[PDB]
DNA sequence: GGAGGTCAAAAGCGCAAAAAAGC
RNA sequence: GGCUUUUUUG
DNA sequence: GCTTTTGACCTCC
């Protein structure tokens, strides 16, 4: 129907194309009368007729006149509908500026004239002459004149030179500017100037210019001539009760320009003085300005409200506008609201649905069974029969209801489970019921909780629903692989308290033949429901080639694991329902059937343990008391030794023998101490109990207390609720943060008097203050997730591509965070998999991993695989089938045409409602040491110090794996050498960390060489230590001809030679820098590198900033270039370094202040991508330095060490998927063969695309490099104009496209959202491959 | 009646070829004539068909060769 | 309370909002992703265009459904049409192209 | 003379609901 | 049927 | 009011 959407400014002639009239009645209607009033905003001949097939002159009616202009009213007959499309046009007396293109962030005529902003509004709003033609003068032709220079100049030049007033002077001046000699002029001018400022500016002037050269746009047209009248109904003059009508905001001002016109244009007639005259233009410029955007220049048109009125810009742009309203989400038929409650005896895939309901959303599906049935044939008389409720109505809802699946959905909707399908049972009431299994995944409480259903209607709507979005088809999440489906609460204390054996029971020891005679057992009350027993079982297992064998035994269980044996499937051994089968273990058993049973097992058996819980929970009874609460009796007289401790402690503050803070850190430890203790004691008392057995003999078993059984399974509450109960709450904090002296002694079950009450309200008031304002920060960002990844779909099964990263398990040193298992799980193999033992394939390339393949890994010890990665995957405008790897949601590999981007913005922001705002080495463990990227020497006292930057500690274990990784300064003491067998709790290294040391190179002699005493170095024998030693002066006393003497400690032997170190023979000086003082003297031995002298010196918010790449507020600046460090010109107020190549040039510079810290001096050699300074490392440089594959494994690193410090398991998958978008930009280096020029900013895929071609014919490619940008930023520049339009800044962006004459695609999933066709994703992709074929 | 399409999605490549197979398939059903090759229990013709899938009956091939057979009239 | 087929908003032609206009739910646009992340297309273009505003199309879907034919019509929503006509009340020129 | 530093302006800041009033 | 103002729930 | 970002004017080297 239409292929793309075009986009490009205007022309009076189109303009007058569109209308149909010329409007210029500010008045509306009669208000007298119901009549349109005639040549008005509404009139009837301009626009079109009010009822449908009639004229507003009466003579002509019905279809027989259609087509025909009544005689005097002139107004055709024909529908109504067609007042929703004719538009209107007015003549304006005198050009108006537009608004927009004047005053957007960048103004357009600002650059296209070149001159400052500030001086076209002065000429436009008439406060100041300017000149259209210098002439033969002395006055420039873009000059800016005022009354005074004007007016002296009238008499001075007269008609020699020619200047006006207003729009008209504007667009006088924009007509007589020639484009192809300016870009001509532009063209020669870049290759000459050099200057950074001007590379910009002038590339931007040089672009816009060519973009106007290529567009058929002219820029006069960019002042409007003729004003555009919005359609009449779209603005529409509703009536209300009484006379009165409702105006809106449009109408007033169309009116009020309109009459201004004809002020202005009756005013003109009569010649007026030009003083009247100006002020009039100005005033309707005001006006218009005023029309097409409120409140942009100044103060704002206000009505009777007080409150600026609604203006075109305002009704497009904002939450309000039209487009985040009525086209990306929009209200619909067939959709109910009810409140939620719990129903048991439904099943998985069904839901419970109110009579009322369910008759008014399939009211239109009953009224055709009804004629085809015959009991009503008119229309009319089913609906009669439907309001009556007949006993035949209801027979026929049930049969066509039978299997019509519904949607159920609730706000928010977070992740893709918030909408799940159902197949609806008719129940009485007014509330819906629900499943409670799936209450889990909704988030959905029983507490007042609202829901909604949508009804499908089609074939294709009804068998989606049924295939995809059903219960039964959900039960692993897509964030990550773990089950969905967990049973909870009330249903787990009711497995727990089934199998739990009791010492001694009604019935215990006995032999009893089946599960099947167990029940009967218990039913009778013969039996307790818990005494240990022996019974007869069997068990299937799928050992053999996927058949069933039988076996039969006898295992000695309890009454109640035998019951609850019965609902297990086949293929389950008997060990997994043994135990006393808490919540995390029921969950695990589950699991596993779904790894062995596949899926109809799998929910079935989920069903049949909800229904078991449900019953033997309800049979059990277990209640809470008030003697539930047990408390320890040692407590009390603990408390009172904590206080005889700070009874001491006030007093050594008395004596005046500590400060304040060693009695504050002092009384903390011992009150936390205490706590510790009280609470040990408490669960130890709790958690066990005495009973007598079978011989009269006390024996301990695990308590069968109601509040520990409710912990203990982890039904509901944790060990530090059971602490809040009994024993004391603990320590509580200040709104700072501080942390009080004195804690809360008390527990709830006891009395809390008045001022701990108060203390414990502090903590309080900021959760809720905490989490009442993140749902509105973090949603947002949500928001910003989904547009940059909206356009990710994989489209092909392979790229074809051998790039990847490397993945490693994450260590900070102790435990591993992750170990190799989970992160490379589900992924493809970039290279193959090689054996420890050399040239051996462990794995072949291009293999999918799953369970039956990293065990083999865990098996044979791998370090470290490079995997394939999305964000290296080469396919265009899509991303390669094995690139992303394995489906989280079902197990396999991904299929095509499924939306990934979506989902993975899902999964990253719905966890955000989970975040808040607000010296030695020593080894734990056994195993070797292994060293890499080190280098060190043997100092003389034996052992050994490191001069090498990249050092990094290993634990290498039985078989080779690295177990930790340390970071150690340079100049640290090794008590052992590297690969020996070293043992667990043994200090390996040590350092100074309050100082920074100048050790020497080598073993050698210390001459005292170039060192200038008084304005350089001093020997200052401080009276508070004694001690003479040559102390290096500051940079205050030392100037021009003091600061350039560098005190060069010259390493040297005996015989005064420079170091000798292995290829390389430089003098070794050192530049001692300030502050620095040197305790050894001359002739003193020094060590293989002694010291010579020691130098002095977080969450949601934390994930936006780093997904922005916002800045750090200190950065820490790396290395540029490969090369030797080279210092040069410094003190110029910052200081300059340059890098010296081995063979290339080394012109680069830049500045670096003073005040902060240096860490490389001249004697060392620096990699590019090493640090200078310190601090947070900006993700520009990391990219810019260390490439691609660099800044995508720290984002990801730091992402997923925000979330594992908070608990929350998301797959590293999705985190890069964004990172694959944030890098879409890349900027020209040289242009080549190519059409691009250097400064210019296009897509990398564009890019590569056009280049690859070029390279593939007789030419050259053209360079590049990949820039990253902000996800906000990297939003708003892409190709299809109308996403970045509903995104954010409406105005700027259709400016924007409107200027340079865009044209759009629609290719993504947004845009095609808004214009209603089929999206290329999922079911609608095979349409479009369907589609793209025929063009 | 039926609750689960695990085996039908087992028998073709992807559920979304499945679901436009099986329109496809319903549509026929429901419109006119094509008196299904499956009996039915009282069914919608939504879910007679799906169930025609998972006997390895009905794909995307069979289904396009009998049409073209309908139309040569 | 639900709605089946009831008022329609003057304006932009979709369902009034509130229980006591009788008017229908709004289809958020959080909704509209969770339904994208399925592959479920079909469901999204009814709630796009059939049930909403599709005023020349929508009279057709309510027909069929008395007749016992379950298919659609996909047609083009009338909100967007409003916008750009709005789009062209001011001094930009957009429009579609050939098919 | 210009590249760097510092000051000034625009744009955004959950979603669903309901209930009322008032304009 | 649009806007404004609050209040309340999730 | 927060915060960022971008543009524009001053000015130090
Ligand atoms: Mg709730
Ligand atoms: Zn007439
Ligand atoms: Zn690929």
């Amino acid at each position: 129907e239409f292929d793309a959407i075009k986009i490009a400014l205007a022309s009076p002639d189109m303009i007058r194309s569109w209308s149909f009239g010329e409007v210029k009645k500010p008045e509306t209607i009669n208000y007298r009368t119901f009549k349109p009033e005639r040549d008005g905003l509404f009139c009837a001949r301009i626009f079109g007729p009010v009822k449908d097939y009639e004229c507003l002159c009466g003579k002509y009616k019905r279809l027989k006149h259609r087509g025909v202009i009544c005689e005097k009213c002139g107004v055709e007959v024909t529908q109504t509908k067609v007042r929703r499309e004719r538009m209107g046009h007015i003549e304006l007396a005198s050009p108006t500026a537009h608004i927009w293109f004047l005053k957007s962030l960048p103004s357009r005529i600002g650059l296209l004239l070149d001159m400052p902003l500030r001086d076209i509004e002065r000429v436009l709003y008439f406060e100041s002459y300017v000149v259209i033609e210098g002439g033969m003068t002395n006055l420039e032709r873009q000059q800016i004149l005022t009354e005074e220079q004007y007016l002296d100049a009238l008499e001075e030049f007269g008609d020699e030179f020619d200047a006006k007033m207003g729009a008209e002077a504007i667009q006088a001046l924009l007509k007589s500017m020639d484009l192809e000699q300016e870009c001509e002029q532009l063209r020669e001018e870049l290759n000459e100037t050099n200057s950074e400022t001007k590379r910009k500016k002038l590339t931007k002037r040089i672009k816009l210019l060519e973009a106007f050269v290529q567009s058929g746009n002219k820029p006069e047209w960019m002042i409007l001539t003729v004003l555009p009248v919005l359609p009449p109904d779209l603005r529409p003059l509703v009536p209300l009760d009484g006379g009165r009508f409702a105006t809106s905001d449009l109408n007033d001002l169309y009116r009020r320009v309109i009459n201004r016109n004809n002020r202005l244009k009756r005013l003109l007639d009569l010649a007026a003085p030009d003083i009247i005259v100006r002020n009039e233009k100005r005033m309707l410029q005001e006006a218009v300005d005023a029309l097409l955007d409120n409140g942009r220049r100044g103060r704002a048109i206000t009505g009777s409200n007080k409150r600026p009125l609604k203006s075109l810009a305002d009704m497009i742009k904002g939450k309000q506008g039209r487009f985040r309203q009525n086209l990306l989400g929009k209200r619909v038929d067939y959709s109910g609201r009810s409140v939620i409650t719990v129903g048991p005896y439904l099943r998985l895939h069904q839901c419970g649905l109110p009579k009322k309901m369910a008759l008014e959303l399939f009211k239109p599906f009953i009224y055709g069974k009804l004629e085809l049935r015959g009991l009503a044939t008119t229309i009319k008389a089913a609906k009669k029969m439907v309001e009556r409720e007949e006993a035949v109505v209801w027979d026929i809802l049930d049969e066509v209801i039978r299997e019509h699946p519904v949607l159920l959905n609730r706000a928010p909707t977070l992740h893709r489970l918030g909408i799940q399908a159902f197949e609806p049972v008719l129940i009485e009431g007014k509330a819906i019921q629900l499943h409670p299994l799936v209450c889990a995944a909704y988030n959905a409480d029983f507490d007042g909780d609202q829901m909604a259903v949508h009804v499908p209607l089609t074939l294709e709507a009804q068998l989606e629903a049924r295939a995809l979005m059903m219960s039964t088809n959900n039960i692993l999440s897509p964030a990550n692989g773990e089950p969905i489906i967990v049973p909870s609460q009330d249903v787990v204390l009711g497995l727990y308290y089934m199998t739990r054996d009791c010492v001694n029971a009604k019935g215990e020891g006995m032999v009893l033949t089946g599960p099947k005679e167990a029940e009967r057992l218990y039913r009778s009350g013969l039996a307790s429901l818990h005494a240990r027993v022996k019974v007869r079982i069997t068990e299937y297992e799928k050992d053999a080639n996927g058949e069933l064998v039988a076996k039969t035994s006898l295992k000695d269980t309890t009454v109640g694991r035998a019951i609850l044996w019965m609902i297990v499937p086949k293929g389950l051994p008997y060990s997994i329902v043994n135990q006393a089968l808490g919540k995390k273990a029921i969950s695990k058993m589950l699991n596993t059937c779904y790894r062995i049973l596949g899926l109809k097992p799998t929910v079935i058996f989920a069903d049949q343990i909800m229904y078991t819980g449900f019953a033997y929970a309800a049979r059990s009874g277990a209640s809470v008391g008030i003697d539930d609460m047990v408390i320890p009796e040692k407590k009390h007289e603990i408390i009172s030794e904590a206080e005889a401790e700070v009874a001491e402690i006030q007093e050594q503050f008395q004596s005046g023998l500590v400060t304040a803070g060693e009695r504050y850190n002092k009384v903390i430890d011992i009150w936390a101490a205490a706590n510790d203790r009280v609470s040990k004691a408490m669960m130890d008392n709790l958690q066990t109990e005495t009973v007598i057995n079978r011989d009269g003999q006390e024996e301990k078993q695990v308590s069968f207390n109601s509040i520990y059984m409710m912990a203990d399974s982890g039904a509901r509450g944790s060990a530090a609720q059971i602490r809040q109960l009994a024993g004391m709450r603990g320590l509580m904090a200040k709104p700072d943060g501080s942390i009080i002296e004195t804690p809360i002694t008390a527990n709830f079950r006891e009395g809390l008097n008045v001022l701990q009450y108060f203390i414990s309200t502090h903590g309080a008031r900021k959760g809720l203050a905490d989490t009442a304002l993140k749902t509105a920060n973090s949603g947002y960002l949500t928001r910003r997730l989904v547009d940059v990844a909206q356009d990710l779909v994989v489209t092909e099964d392979d790229c074809g591509t051998h790039e990847g990263i490397m993945m490693t398990p994450v260590i900070e040193g102790g435990d591993v965070k992750e170990p190799l298992r989970d992160r490379v799980l589900g992924r493809v193999t970039a290279e193959d998999v090689l054996k420890p033992g050399t040239a051996d394939i462990l794995v072949p390339r291009n293999t999918l991993l799953h369970e039956q393949w990293c065990d083999l890994l865990e098996e044979n010890s791998v370090d470290a695989v490079k995997v394939r990665s999305v964000v290296s995957c080469d396919t265009d405008f899509g991303v390669c089938a094995h690139c992303y790897g394995r489906d989280l949601a079902r197990g396999h590999i991904i299929n095509k045409g499924e939306a990934i981007g979506v989902i993975a913005a899902q999964s990253i922001g719905e966890p955000g409602t989970q975040l808040t705002m607000r010296s030695s080495i020593q080894v734990k463990n056994k195993g070797s040491i292994k060293l890499s990227n080190v280098k060190s020497v043997v100092n003389s006292s034996g052992k050994l110090v490191i001069t090498s930057r990249n050092t990094e500690l290993k634990l290498i274990d039985e078989f080779g794996r690295t177990k930790e990784s340390y970071k150690v300064p340079y100049g640290a003491v090794l008590a052992k050498g590297d690969g020996e067998q070293v043992a667990g709790g043994e200090t390996v290294a040590n350092w100074d960390p309050h100082t920074m040391p100048v050790i020497t190179e080598v073993s050698g002699f210390v001459r005292f060489t170039d060192m200038i005493d008084g304005q350089t170095i001093t020997r200052q024998t401080d009276e508070l230590t004694g001690l003479s030693s040559l102390v290096v002066l500051d940079s205050a006393e030392r100037t021009a001809g003091g600061k350039d003497l560098r005190p060069a400690l010259k390493i040297v032997d005996a015989q005064g030679n420079d170091v000798l170190i292995p290829g390389t023979d430089m003098p070794a000086q050192y530049f001692l820098p300030g502050k620095a003082i040197v305790q050894l003297e001359d002739g003193v031995q020094i060590s293989s590198g002694d010291t010579l002298a020691r130098i002095p010196q977080g969450g949601l918010p934390r994930v936006a900033d780093l997904f922005e790449a916002r800045r750090p507020k200190e950065p820490a600046i790396l290395a540029e270039i490969s090369g030797i460090v080279s210092f040069g010109k410094e003190t110029k107020g910052k200081r300059r370094l340059v890098i010296t190549p081995v063979d290339g040039s080394d012109p680069y510079e830049e500045m670096i202040p003073k005040w902060r810290q240096l860490n490389v001096f001249e004697g060392e050699r620096v990699e590019r991508g090493d640090v200078i300074s310190d601090g947070p490392e900006a993700p520009h440089d990391i990219l810019r330095l260390r490439g691609v594959h660099a800044v995508t494994r720290y984002i990801v690193n730091e992402v997923q060490d925000v979330y594992r410090l908070q608990g929350v398991k998301i797959n590293d998958k999705h985190i890069e998927v964004i990172v694959r978008q944030m890098l879409r930009k890349a900027t020209i280096v040289n242009a080549g063969s190519s059409d691009f020029l250097e400064g210019e900013q296009v897509e990398y895929s564009r890019v590569k695309i056009a280049n690859r071609e070029l390279e593939a014919n007789g030419k050259v490619g053209a360079t590049y490099s990949r820039d990253l940008l902000g996800i906000t930023k990297a939003s708003l520049a892409t190709e299809s104009f109308i996403s970045a339009a509903s995104f954010q800044e409406t105005t700027r962006v259709l400016t924007e496209a409107a200027v340079a004459g865009k044209r759009d695609e629609l290719r993504g999933l947004k845009e095609n959202v808004i214009v209603g066709r089929l999206i290329p994703a999922g079911t609608g992709y095979a349409y479009h491959q369907d589609r793209m074929r025929r063009r | 009646a039926r609750v689960t399409v695990q085996d039908a999605v087992e028998k073709i490549g992807n559920r979304f070829d499945l679901v436009l197979v099986a329109a496809r398939r319903a549509r026929q059903m429901q419109v006119g004539g094509k008196d299904p090759l499956v009996p039915e229990e009282n069914d919608k013709t939504t879910v007679i068909a799906l169930r025609e899938i998972e006997e390895g009956l009905i794909n995307n091939q069979i289904l396009d060769v009998r049409e073209r057979q309908e139309q040569q009239e | 309370h639900a709605r089946s087929t009831g008022s329609y908003s003057l304006v932009t032609q979709q369902p009034l909002g509130g229980k006591a206009q009788f008017g229908g739910q709004r289809f958020g646009e959080m909704e509209v992703w969770a339904l994208e992340a399925y592959g479920a297309a079909y469901t999204l273009q009814e709630m796009l265009t059939v049930k909403s505003d599709d005023v020349n199309g929508r009279t057709k879907m309510y027909k069929n459904i008395v007749d016992g034919n379950h298919q659609m019509e996909p047609g083009m929503p009338e909100s967007f049409n409003v916008l750009l006509k709005e789009i062209r009340s001011l001094g930009i020129n957009i429009e579609l192209e050939d098919e």
